[PDB]
RNA sequence: UGGCCCUCGAGUGCAAAGGCAGAAGGGAGCUUGACUGCAAGACCCACCCGUCGAGCAGGGACGAAAGUCGGCCUUAGUGA
RNA sequence: UUCUGGUGUCCUAGGCGUAGAGGAACCACACCAAUCCAUCCCGAACUUGGUGGUUAAACUCUACUGCGGUGACGAUACUGUAGGGGAGGUCCUGCGGAAAAAUAGCUCGACGCCAGG
């Protein structure tokens, strides 16, 4: 008699923040849609997640 | 009184905060009823104060009801207390914080607006005063 | 109706390098029969994988 | 494009009933044409109709 | 809406897919009504490597009375852009069409760029 | 042949009537476009064939059955249905069919109104429309018993208060 | 159907959110990668699970090429 | 060695509008025809081959803050800690951080490569 209690538990978010050392294949951003577009030395995923291609820092502009 | 369309049927509460710096000024009218006390004012006290100062002016001038409720308060029935099933068509509620102008009036002289605004402040759960358009 | 159904090649029971029948899961066929060109069979180039 | 479009002929003979012929380009070769706009009664048709036909008094005096 | 904005929008549409790399430069063309232009540029250092134009071949073979871009001067400027970057260290290149659709003189311009052994 | 009559006499008096300073700023007719507003052509298959053969002999080229922009309830309209059969002719065919509106529509109309100073007046780019002459005299007319729609929209380049009305006035459009 | 104005308010098989304007929205051509054998490294992390993935070989699809394709704009559509 | 014009990249994102200028060269429209090509119709778009005149449209340059974008300082709300008042709603102090909106302003982009004259 309530019509509720339908939680989801799903999680996302920024995994590696800026000025941080990345790895080849390290998932930088898990995101819904594209809050963060793929720049250079990265790749976009099948569900629009952003992974790093090479080693080094990450930046935002 | 009551909004015609509701974007959401039931809406939970929210706590009072400091002096409302926006709605403190006087837009229309010469005299006003500024509230010093943060609480809720239903549409029922607004009908009471509106009939009070309209029938206390009663010859000329026009009043200005500033606030509109825009949020409901769901009162659960006496059914042994566990759920918030249906309380949405029950009484509506306006949030008022200090500083905020509740009523205004124009076209009225000095003490007729003092008794008009001051008598209609007795229909109200929060202490107020009347303010001139400075 | 969305019947699940297998595509299949041409059988060729032989003594080649692992030569055997190749069936593949596919769906949606409530229509005319659709042989698609699913490939990399046991014989490496292939076309018209039937049913 | 070929194979779909109708034959747009250049030699289209526009023949008038008042012995005048002019050349236009179109579908048919011959066009037998009535009241066409040069020497049409659009200057005299509005002169004869709506401008002169209305009478009630001079019709009355022609019978007495 | 206009033709020039259509060409620029097509060129920005092409530029998303093809990129100049330090291994493979990109050569873009511009078929203006008097002259062609061709630019072997490198995007990762933002500078040209080997540019030619109708104002390069036009010393010998041109007619300014005619419509300047023809298929023959596209053959000739694809010839000289094919032999101008070959003497520099540019073999493997990434050709784009310059916002113009490929069925035209950029056929013989691209194949003329292929004529001197460029890895296309 | 009226394009040669368009070149030398009615362009320079628009050049000096508006008091321009250059030649190409003088406007010109750009394109005309005919549509045949039909609400029932999937059912009336020989009416759509009548649009193809008969309306392709009305205009210069074959007309195009127009797929539906949207589906409105109440009517028999779905997403992608034939709602009118249109054609866009342009070039010397444009002069040939404004010529056929001078010849086939101006003296052969039962009404005598012509171009109207109270219609097609104000536009961003000035367009002139007519709802007239559902069959041209090239087609045997008594077969089609339905007064099918037909609109011929003329387009111009001008953005003024005078020039399109004088443009049709200098051609064979009195009123 | 024609023209101007606002420029993302439309749309995405369906609920909402985040996205997406020369598009991830609409159309056309050719199509079957809605493959096989895999896989460095990550996220999530009681376990079970679940998600992404550069890169390699075979054999291909489109394109002139560059390149892209291991299903669908994504998150639901399932069961050890 | 400035302009011209293909090209980008950083971007405070540099746009609308009102004004003035450019056809030596360059870029762009316009006229003629269609062989490859093409539009669910139109050489409108795209392609080829030429007459080749104009700046009319479109690009480029220089001004304006009328819109637009951006945007202060000081204040002030808020807040982290350490506390206090009120019956409650909730408020006030010491130190630290510090808004938003509005306003004064700023902005009609800035750096490089290559081919003419």
């Amino acid at each position: 008699t309530k019509n509720g209690r339908d939680s989801k538990g799903q999680r996302l978010g920024v995994k590696i923040y800026g000025d941080q050392v990345a790895k080849p294949g390290a998932i930088i951003i898990r995101q819904r849609g594209t809050k963060f577009h793929p720049g250079k030395n990265v790749g976009i995923g099948k569900d629009h997640t952003i992974f790093a291609l090479i080693d080094g820092l990450v930046k935002f502009e | 009184l009551s909004p015609k369309r509701t974007r959401f049927r039931k809406q939970h509460r929210g706590r009072m905060k400091g002096i409302s710096y926006r709605g403190n000024r006087i837009c229309f009218g010469r005299y006003a009823l500024q509230a010093l006390e943060p609480a809720w004012i239903t549409s029922r006290q607004i009908e009471a104060g509106r009939r009070a100062m309209t029938r206390n002016a009663r010859r000329g001038g026009k009043i200005w009801v500033r606030i509109f409720p825009d949020k409901p308060v769901t009162v659960r029935p006496a059914e042994t207390r566990m759920g918030s099933g249906k309380g949405s068509p029950e009484y509506w509620v306006a949030v008022v914080k200090p500083g905020r102008i509740l009523y205004e009036i124009s076209g009225v002289a000095e003490n007729i607006a003092r008794r008009a605004v001051a008598i209609a402040a007795s229909k109200m759960p929060i202490r107020t005063q009347f303010i001139i358009s400075g | 109706v969305k019947v699940i159904l297998e595509c299949t090649g041409c059988v060729r029971k032989s003594v080649n390098k692992g030569s055997r029948g190749v069936s593949r899961y596919i769906t949606q066929k409530n229509r005319h029969n659709t042989p698609s060109r699913l490939e990399l069979r046991k014989f490496c180039p292939y076309c018209y994988k039937h049913t | 494009k070929s194979d779909i479009h109708p034959e747009f002929r250049e030699d289209a003979k526009v023949y008038c009933n008042g012995e005048l012929v002019m050349t236009t380009g179109g579908t048919q070769k011959d066009y037998t044409v009535e009241v066409w706009s040069g020497n049409h009664p659009f200057y005299l048709g509005n002169r004869s109709a709506l401008l002169l036909d209305a009478d009630q008094v001079e019709k009355f005096r022609k019978k007495y | 809406h206009t033709r020039r904005e259509d060409r620029t929008a097509r060129h920005v549409r092409i530029r998303k897919k093809v990129e100049g790399t330090p291994e493979r430069p990109r050569l873009c063309v511009f078929r203006s009504n008097k002259h062609l232009y061709v630019q072997v540029i490198d995007d990762t250092k933002m500078h040209t490597l080997a540019a030619a134009s109708t104002m390069q071949k036009a010393i010998s073979e041109n007619i300014d009375y005619s419509a300047g871009p023809t298929v023959e001067v596209a053959q000739k400027i694809g010839e000289m852009i094919a032999k101008s970057c070959l003497e520099k260290g540019i073999t493997k290149v990434a050709f784009d069409r310059g916002g113009y659709p490929y069925h035209g003189r950029v056929k013989a311009l691209a194949d003329a760029a292929r004529e001197h052994g460029l890895v296309f | 042949r009226l394009k040669t009559n368009y070149i030398e006499k009615m362009v320079p008096l628009l050049k000096e009537e508006f008091s321009y300073s250059n030649i190409l700023e003088v406007p010109k007719v750009v394109k005309i476009v005919v549509n045949c507003g039909i609400g029932d052509a999937s059912q009336n298959a020989k009416g759509l064939d009548a649009a193809i053969n008969e309306l392709a002999l009305i205009t210069g080229q074959r007309p195009v059955k127009t797929k539906a922009k949207t589906s409105i309830a109440g009517f028999k309209v779905r997403e992608g249905m034939t709602l009118g059969i249109a054609v866009t002719l342009r070039g010397n065919l444009m002069y040939s069919f404004l010529d056929r509106l001078i010849n086939l529509a101006l003296p052969r109309t039962r009404d005598f109104q012509g171009v109207n100073p109270n219609s097609f007046d104000g536009h961003g780019n000035y367009s002139v429309g007519f709802r007239e002459q559902s069959v041209f005299p090239e087609i045997k007319p008594e077969i089609v018993g339905k007064a099918r729609g037909m609109d011929v929209c003329i387009t111009t380049t001008a953005k003024t208060d005078k020039e399109a009305y004088k443009l049709l006035s200098l051609m064979g459009m009195p009123f």
